[PDB]
């Protein structure tokens, strides 16, 4: 009828290979057939461009198509069934025990080609002459165990081959896999004309069978390297599911398909690097799935395949990046890493949203689109989303874009805020506070200021938290008075350590939590200035620091401090005295005080805000 | 359709307008497309952006149905709008324009000597111009 192409993702991520089997070969075998397998996994071990593509399993109205009709039978043709059937054997030439060898592995190949007769596969007969070496045109005996083996199946004679010893066995099994690429190659031409003169035929116009057909034509042509011809073949694929009708009960299932279809032709186009052209796919198709579908759209539907739509186009970003192309990431390291994040971020706001509609009462089957979002309830956990920003962050950092991955960090604390999980995105935004007031713009650095006033209330960071609301109190002219004296209340209780008021959001575990903390804590703008430095050994300096409160709001005036240093030798407006310098120390000494450290409210602006000299 | 009318100094936003072809953008979109804007012209200053002629960047930046424009003049000044689509009936010669006045407007102002270097556009009459110049493109 119209069945799936595929419902089966994680499919073929890495470049698509033949497979040829091993059958079930003993451990007795296994240490010498190590050696076999080593030269199997010398396809492993050697460089790609010695690398044979195939490599190894083991086994123990119209027509429908016989090998598409269903999507197993696409997987099962993918790698469990082989194009070629090849059977390891060991070949001794000896009198009568090679007799012997004769029946066993006539009744191997027995079995071996009852198997094929099942499905339809070429076989062939690797024999180790364990013996040493003698020219061509010696062994008799290999043409009369050939005719043995011919009465008791018909294999050619070429197909036989033969890996006497390990020094020559490597070799013989390169030629294994020239030959090897030869049979496979004609397996997959005929099975590309069976798929070919079956698109010829309909069953009374099914028009989507033939779909499946391209699908597999495309598979078959990617399997013997005619990218070209196969995602052109997926394309029209596209283009017929595009005259296939819209919004039934299907145009999910015809978006994941075409979901599929793009992931495969962009492989291909990068293979082939067309970027722009994988570009125009990818956005071609996704605004006209964005157009198909108007509601469910649960949005863990069409929004999550949104988000795994631009995951696999980051994963062919990245594949790019091994294939060396840098065009698009000097445009854009990912173009569509946080662009995936973003849509799994409308991901869980939609899974809210599912919450929402659940809140209310919540025949066909709406229990099971209700289990649907009990199923979308659970991907609600968003830590994946939390990762997808970790690639993102990183992708960015690729070409060091440190603001855009900052940002993106920005992101990922406020998720963390939206989880409740206070902690790491405390983490994030100690990062980000200091590296925001370098960017000097106090209005997102105060928004995400308050977003600190509240990840370290959770937290208790309290340190953390008064350091950031101070250098808030800085300059928070932008922000409430009110707020500010309430917040200037918060800092005497931390100074003394008493709880600070914004209990208005306070809950009694992270409370104590904090009230824990500050027994191991140890420790707006004025200016300072000098009158006089590098003495005669006779000056006397004095109080030339203006202690000026930019804040509308006063500090309680409490007291001072001066700090004594160390160069050479040891030794609105509001003024009070101090006496700053009156002990005639040592000349030539310009001591300049690392931070004010003068007790006006509190003890200090500890946020490193202090000035050099006059 | 809305436009969001940006002229950038080294690391702040001086003057951003977020208006509409009726009016100001009544979407609290404020926040989230300032940081937009201002990490776009960090990123692409650090790539080459600037540069000696008067940089003409059209879709420099793609954003939910939002595509940037940026502008950067030899004294090192740079200038971004928005237009609310994917695809909306506009011209890119009337960006040009556009840009050619707002540059115009900023020297202009410039004139203003009280206006120190590095500031907001405070003066409503030549923010009333600059929205003028919205009322031209939207």
């Amino acid at each position: 009828m119209t069945m799936d192409a595929t419902a089966l993702p994680s499919e073929l991520l890495v470049t698509p290979q033949p497979l040829v089997g091993f059958c079930g070969l003993d451990t007795a075998r296994v240490s010498v057939h190590k050696a076999v397998w080593e030269a199997f996994s010398g396809s492993l071990q050697r460089k790609a461009a010695d690398r044979a593509a195939v490599q190894y399993k083991l086994l123990p109205e119209w027509y429908h198509p016989k090998g598409i009709l269903k999507r197993n039978w696409m997987l099962k043709h993918l790698h469990v069934l082989p194009s070629v059937v090849v059977l390891f054997q060991d070949m001794e030439w000896n009198d009568l025990q090679w007799t012997e060898k004769q029946v066993q592995c006539a009744a191997i190949v027995q079995a071996l080609k009852n198997t094929l007769q099942e499905r339809n596969t070429r076989l062939c007969l690797v024999l180790l002459q364990r013996a040493a070496p003698l020219p061509p045109g010696e062994d008799l005996l290999a043409a009369e165990r050939a005719a043995s083996l011919t009465n008791a199946c018909g294999i050619t004679s070429k197909m036989l081959f033969i890996l006497p010893h390990t020094e020559h066995l490597t070799g013989y099994a390169l030629r294994l896999e020239s030959a090897f690429l030869d049979m496979a190659q004609s397996y997959y031409a005929l099975m590309s004309k069976r798929i070919r003169n079956h698109r010829d035929q309909l069953t009374a116009a099914h028009t989507s069978l033939k779909i499946r057909h391209q699908f597999k034509l495309g598979f078959v042509a990617e399997m013997r390297q005619d990218f070209s011809t196969g995602q052109k073949h997926y394309f029209q694929a596209y283009a017929n599911l595009d005259e296939i009708r819209i919004n039934d009960g299907n145009c999910l299932e015809i978006k994941t398909l075409a979901g599929f279809l793009n992931y495969k032709i962009c492989r291909l186009m990068f293979k082939l690097k067309t970027p722009r052209d994988a570009i125009n796919q990818f956005i071609i198709h996704v605004e006209k799935h964005k157009s198909r579908v108007g509601f469910k759209d649960l949005a863990f539907e069409h929004h999550a395949w949104l988000s795994t739509q631009h995951s696999v186009f980051a994963e062919l970003f990245c594949e790019a990046i091994k294939n060396g192309l840098p065009a698009l990431q000097t445009q854009h390291p990912g173009i569509y890493y946080h662009k995936a994040a973003e849509f799994v971020m409308k991901r869980r706001d939609a899974a809210m949203e599912a919450y929402a509609a659940m809140q209310a009462s919540s025949v066909a089957e709406q229990q099971a689109n209700m289990q649907l979002c009990d199923q979308e309830r659970s991907y609600n956990h968003s830590a994946a989303i939390i990762a997808l920003l970790s690639q993102a962050m990183a992708q960015f950092k690729i070409y060091k874009c440190l603001r855009f991955r900052k940002k993106l960090a920005i992101d990922m604390a406020e998720e963390y805020l939206k989880s409740g999980d206070h902690a790491k995105a405390l983490t994030l935004y100690s990062l980000m506070l200091p590296d925001y007031r370098q960017e000097k713009w106090t209005t997102i650095f105060t928004d995400v200021l308050l977003k600190t006033l509240r990840c370290a209330l959770l937290s208790g960071s309290v340190a953390d938290y008064i350091a950031c609301s101070v250098e808030a109190l800085s300059l928070r002219h932008q922000s409430d008075q009110s707020e500010r004296i309430l917040i200037l209340e918060n800092l005497w209780q931390v100074f003394q350590g008493v709880p600070p008021m914004p209990k208005t959001q306070l809950t009694p575990e992270a409370q104590a939590l904090w009230t824990s903390a500050l027994a191991n804590v140890k420790s707006v703008e004025m200016c300072a200035t000098f009158e006089r430095v590098q003495l005669s050994n006779d000056d006397l300096l004095q109080l030339q620091l203006i202690v000026r409160v930019l804040t509308d709001i006063p500090l309680r005036i409490r007291s001072f401090h001066v700090i004594l240093a160390d160069a050479g030798n040891p030794q609105s407006y509001y003024q009070l005295f101090c006496s700053t310098e009156a002990q005639q120390f040592h000349e030539n000494t310009q001591l300049r005080i690392v931070r004010l450290e003068a007790h006006m409210g509190t003890d200090q602006v500890a946020a490193l805000l202090t000035c050099s000299s006059n | 359709m809305a436009f969001c009318i940006a002229v950038i100094g080294k690391d702040n936003a001086p003057l951003y307008l977020t208006t509409s072809d009726m009016e100001q953008e009544l979407e609290l979109q404020y926040h989230v497309n300032a940081a937009l804007d201002v990490v776009e012209e960090k990123c692409l200053i650090g790539k080459g952006a600037p540069e000696s002629k008067e940089l003409y960047l059209g879709l420099l930046y793609s954003t939910e149905n939002h595509k940037i424009y940026g502008f950067v003049t030899n004294t090192r000044v740079k200038f971004i709008v928005v237009i609310d689509s994917s695809n909306v009936a506009l011209r890119e010669n009337e960006v040009r324009a556009i840009f050619r006045n707002l540059h115009l407007l900023y020297t202009d102002a410039i004139c203003n000597p009280f206006y120190i270097p590095g500031e907001s556009l405070t003066s409503k009459k030549f923010d009333r111009a600059v929205q003028k110049l919205m009322s031209g493109t939207a």
